[PDB]
């Protein structure tokens, strides 16, 4: 099989910029090399055939070349709208394979979390479960740690992360956070706090609730 | 140009599931036709690819489905299909029908082979505590717990809020998936304005509306 090979697996660039993406055939595949911008929770749409002919309707900022093995994706100006996952594939034999992908992330300004907390609600207290939530929203860079004290003190058991694709509006990641505790243990504590720590500051962001409240 | 994707869910390892596809807007009996799958594991995979009428709809399969799958077509109908049968976990993914090149893509469905059971999910208000602070705007939220398999879509009233919404990839723990959502909206505007989140999942046949109002 033809194993065509993608890397780095990621480029961060700002709007204007010019960017190129390479492509790597394990074998001369000629001109039968695709290109495909796939963004999230969507299918992949087709930029470029036979190398480097641009199917109609792209934008002439994206252009193809190369042939028999190396293979390139220019973006003359990235836009905003570009952000997404670009992977090569070849056609040339089978089984046709596909490029690991490389995405595009927008470059912005680095921006703090927006940090809500929520304690559980009566109906998943009265299942026995007790799930406190934290959404950090609306940051940049990509990269950022939570952490959970319940009465001061840090607990690490019982978390649940989930991270956002970057966000095609505003350029933006967010995350959230779940820490999960039976009703049990929950109604034997007091206060329960999330800590956001961000390259924008050393500092967390600090949100609490307490069960008096 | 479409391809509507009919098909897809929850199969036990072992087990059949038939995925269909209807084009529009192109000449299907004059396009050869793929089926394409993905996952995390090993991204985008091509499956199987049929030809035309005059060369008998002869096909190609990837050895790792080959005298397991099915691609067939209709073309009376504009449809293209795969039967799948003697399922592996390891053919979890998304599957999409294509066009020769990949030109044209159906939107996807996420086939899931595991033993594991339908769950339909909880989905818990998530609602400020009475005493957090005072802010412009309120964030609110949505917490949808113990279901399987994927997927789950979550909106907020119904589709009409979706500007301040981020909803988070789910993650999976001992066999029941976790997501959440957040909107964010003008503090004037709620309670008095409703906000309610629609949790659909259609593998147990289940939506759960669930409004957020102050604790």
């Amino acid at each position: 099989n033809i194993v065509m090979t993608q890397s780095p697996k990621s480029m961060s660039m700002s709007v204007g910029e010019r960017v190129t993406l390479s492509c790597k055939a394990s074998e001369n595949v000629g001109t039968y090399v695709s290109w495909y911008q796939q963004k999230p929770e969507q299918s992949p749409k087709l930029l470029i055939y036979g190398a480097s002919n641009r199917y109609t309707g792209v934008p002439d900022r994206f252009t193809g070349s190369g042939s028999a093995t190396d293979f390139t994706l220019t973006i003359s100006s990235v836009q905003a709208e570009d952000l997404a996952d670009y992977h090569c594939g070849q056609s040339y034999s089978y089984p046709f394979t596909f490029g690991s992908g490389t995405k595009l992330e927008i470059k912005r300004a680095d921006a703090a979390p927006t940090v809500s907390i929520f304690p559980p609600s009566s109906e998943q207290l009265t299942s026995g479960g007790a799930s406190v939530v934290c959404f950090l929203n609306n940051f940049y860079p990509k990269d950022i740690n939570v952490k959970w004290k319940i009465d001061g003190s840090e607990r690490q058991n019982g978390v649940l992360n989930s991270w956002t694709d970057q966000d095609s509006k505003d350029s933006t990641y967010s995350m959230s956070s779940t820490l999960t505790l039976t009703k049990d243990e929950y109604e034997r504590h007091n206060s329960y706090t999330c800590e956001a720590t961000h390259k924008t500051s050393t500092s967390p962001i600090v949100k609490s609730f307490n069960r008096n409240e | 140009v479409k391809l509507e994707e009919s098909g897809g869910g929850l199969v036990q390892p072992g087990g059949s599931m038939k995925l269909s596809c209807v084009a529009s807007g192109f000449t299907f009996s004059n396009f050869w036709m793929n089926w394409v799958r993905q996952s995390p594991e090993k991204g985008l995979e091509w499956v199987a690819e049929i030809r035309l009428k005059s060369n008998n709809y002869a096909t190609h399969y990837a050895e790792s489905v080959k005298g397991r799958f099915t691609i067939s077509r209709d073309d009376s109908k504009s449809s293209v299909y795969l039967q799948m049968n003697n399922l592996r976990t390891e053919d979890t993914g998304i599957y999409y029908c294509t066009s020769y090149d990949y030109e044209y893509w159906g939107q996807g469905t996420l086939v899931t082979v595991s033993a594991a059971k339908t769950t339909p999910p909880s989905v818990y208000p998530l609602a400020p505590g009475s005493a957090a602070q005072t802010n412009s705007m309120v964030t609110l939220g949505c917490l949808v717990k113990g279901y399987f398999p994927e997927p789950v879509t979550v909106t907020w009233n119904s589709g009409s809020l979706s500007s301040g919404v981020h909803t988070f990839p789910a993650v999976l723990q001992s066999d029941l998936y976790t997501l959440s959502s957040s909107v964010t909206v003008p503090s004037s505007t709620w309670p008095s304005e409703t906000v309610t989140c629609n949790v659909a999942h259609p593998a147990s046949s289940t939506k759960v509306d669930k409004k957020i109002v102050p604790r």
